[PDB]
């Protein structure tokens, strides 16, 4: 419990940090530092989600992940998280892997869509881990 | 092993093909009697699970041996690492191979840090 | 190599993005967004360093490193990079982990010291790899 | 005519029925591994019974010594005892003995149940006429 | 090595799935899907052992296994595994031929009750590097 | 190719009151391809225990380095007993025991064919 | 149709056995007495195999690999009970050796079937008629 | 002739004599079913011993393993071990046996009498040919 709650806080903090830095979104598309902040707090969100997943896979011996995406696959296979949520959380990993490098393979439209209609997925994930 | 036969069948059937690798027993030389040929391919798009299986069986018929065809675009990081380390490139540019390896090794190094606890717990 | 020149270009851009965001450092310790932008561009410098090390270790057949640190260690054993620089780049990966995965435990006094003094460790690595 | 041909045909019929009975609609299939395991084993049993019928016909009719399980179907096709499409389809099933074990690929299993069970039935009917 | 890690996990998974499916034994003799699962998972343990054995023979350069059984003789000859463990793992190689080929359940139950410990014993000696 | 002396020795050393040993697969015909099964049939005074039989099949399998199918003729079907009497090669036992077994199974298979003919015809369209 | 004729033959044979047998003090000595029941006991077996094989054919249960299998297919498909199936299979052996082969001292088991196992044939024809 | 042949010949000699005891004047035969049941059984025992001889010689002489009793005599006739008329009379004898045991209600009874009086030496001819 002690580590799962610590990671829940970091997601809650990072979600709020995204919302604060993005705000209206008008200035976001032009200001690079605003993008750099949002990209990092999105990375911290899915990295803390993998950290939670891997802890459940460890305490319940669900399996050994063959990929970072596999961390959510094991929870979905063991019916701990719903299949559409698993697919969404695996899409977040994809964003992290591209965004870990320089903003040259950029898709600001994809970053904006995650802030607008996909931050709910991280919150939805917290709502199912709390039911231990 | 007819590598030319392998290159021709895959090029003739996979659109936007970028890389062809030979891995497993055959790449090393441990190729025995009831051996299974292992091929890893990378194209612009992912190959459908059904379509890829049917293609492996086409190669299997022409090679007179069981073939395991792996789509690098949808395979695990563990499998991709096994191909970059043990595999022999049959087709594709030197650049594409290097780009694939850099992406793979980085992703595998990150996965090792994430799952180290799970690995230790099972391996005692 | 074309992959090496591309990664060198990445480090150059991100070093300049740190210098611009930090500026004078008067508002750095106060603003979280300036901290977030510096930490993300430091990680991008680290990843492009690890990617160069990974590429040289595979192409020159020096071994397969299963960790970011082993990749720098392997370069030092084969005398491609000097050992004090290897341990400096290894400590930079160390800072990257605590700055991203455990940002609350992060001490900015170390981050500021990296921006002001240790930001040339990447430039030193950029030149020693340029001399082929 | 031979008890090998009769019994191996009986095995395929029984295994096909059991594949159809277990799978049904396919709803409970992707959840219970017990239902998946049964289908795969009965599929492996169909591959083996076919190869065994092929090997017996090649020996009896003196068509040659099969150099592999796939070559067994090639010798039958070469003598026009089975059509080239049938030969190629039965050969695709030869690779199905390797899917269950050396792996961990359920979409492939479902595809075979829905579209390739007909191949075993086609082979049974072809062999029936002696 | 990942081959060794993933194959050990496969054996662990298959043993947990055999024990789960078999249970007490009452329902086992009446449901063919339970029999089929236990049988398929036994073959999976067997091939995962053969795969681990072949990988060790190759890496430690012990020899060229000329058969599935020979993969275990080479290990025993190099005192990596005991002769009774080797002899027991070789007994499992014959299981693949029991399901797939009709060729005209007591053996399966005997194996579930007494020979699952042989696979667990094999994991333990491999984990001990 | 196939050590028949080893087969005779191992079965004689493990089966009490053994009467007949037969080789009857591809090996008895010479059609023995690579990665083949060794098919052996035995007849002893008492019916062998299923587990004891399987364990012995694996003991032969280790010694011969090949998959071994051991059949107890005392519990085998009439169809399987007929296969052994037709394509089988006697490795051990008296001519009296072989001839007695052979005439017992041929008669039982002939009576069986009379009964199941309609079933066979019905399933073989 | 063939099952009805086969059931009718069984009843005819059991009544024929009981008529010839009756008392035990005329069995162990007279050979024509033994020969009459031994044939009608075989006739009971054979007709039970035929009833079984007609059901196996109609319902498509499988191919018998032995005469005993005719009853096994019925039990595996829950048409007759395992204790009945086992009793009928034990009766096939009676038909096998003790009938068409000269025999020696199998008479003690033949009398045991007459006074205790003629009911197994009756239980079988009643179960089959019931469906 | 080996043990199997000797023991089977002895069965035919014993069962032929057994038919002769059960068939004296043959007047009360066509009225009593008990006398018919003994004659039919020992004729089947005589038939079965001849099939067993034929099956043994076909396997020993490598002529092939017959699927039926009829095929056993054809195999013996095709390799000139027996004559076609003997093969045909012995095949007629087993055909009689099948009607006599499985279809007693449709048995001719007149042919059974003709078989005992005239065709009973067909078994005796087979004993001599094989000797
Ligand atoms: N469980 C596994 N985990 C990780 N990698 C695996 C696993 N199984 C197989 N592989 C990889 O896939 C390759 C081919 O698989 P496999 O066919 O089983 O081995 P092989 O060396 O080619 N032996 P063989 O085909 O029997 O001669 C191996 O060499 C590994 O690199
Ligand atoms: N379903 C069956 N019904 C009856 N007899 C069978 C059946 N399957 C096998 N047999 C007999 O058992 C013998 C050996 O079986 P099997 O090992 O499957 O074949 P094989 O001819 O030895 N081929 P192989 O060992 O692969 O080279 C056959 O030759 C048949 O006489
Ligand atoms: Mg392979
Ligand atoms: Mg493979
Ligand atoms: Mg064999
Ligand atoms: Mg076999």
């Amino acid at each position: 419990n002690d580590i799962i709650i610590n990671k829940i806080a970091t997601i809650k903090r990072c979600i709020k940090r995204i919302q604060q830095v993005y705000g209206d979104g008008s200035q976001f598309k032009q200001d690079f530092t605003l993008q750099d902040s949002v990209i990092l707090n999105l990375q911290r969100c899915c990295e803390a989600c993998i950290d939670i997943a891997n802890h459940i896979n460890r305490q319940q011996q669900l399996g050994i992940p063959q990929s970072s995406r596999d961390s959510f696959t094991l929870l979905a296979q063991n019916n701990l998280i719903t299949q559409p949520l698993s697919d969404n959380l695996k899409k977040m990993v994809g964003l992290r892997n591209i965004a870990v490098h320089d903003a040259q393979e950029l898709n600001l439209d994809i970053v904006v869509h995650v802030v607008q209609h996909h931050l709910e997925d991280f919150e939805q994930f917290i709502d199912v881990i709390k039911a231990e | 092993l007819n590598e030319n036969k392998i290159i021709k069948l895959l090029r003739d059937n996979i659109p936007k093909l970028q890389l062809i690798y030979l891995f497993g027993s055959y790449s090393q030389g441990t190729q025995h009697r009831n051996s299974d040929i292992d091929i890893a391919v990378l194209a612009a798009d992912t190959l459908d699970n059904i379509a890829r299986w049917e293609l492996a069986q086409k190669l299997a018929s022409a090679l007179d041996s069981d073939v395991d065809l792996v789509d690098l675009r949808s395979a695990s990081t563990v499998l991709c690492q096994q191909v970059v380390t043990q595999g022999k490139q049959l087709w594709g540019t030197q650049q594409d191979d290097e780009l694939f390896a850099v992406k793979t090794i980085s992703m595998y190094q990150h996965l090792q840090a994430e799952r180290q606890a799970i690995i230790d717990d099972v391996m005692a």
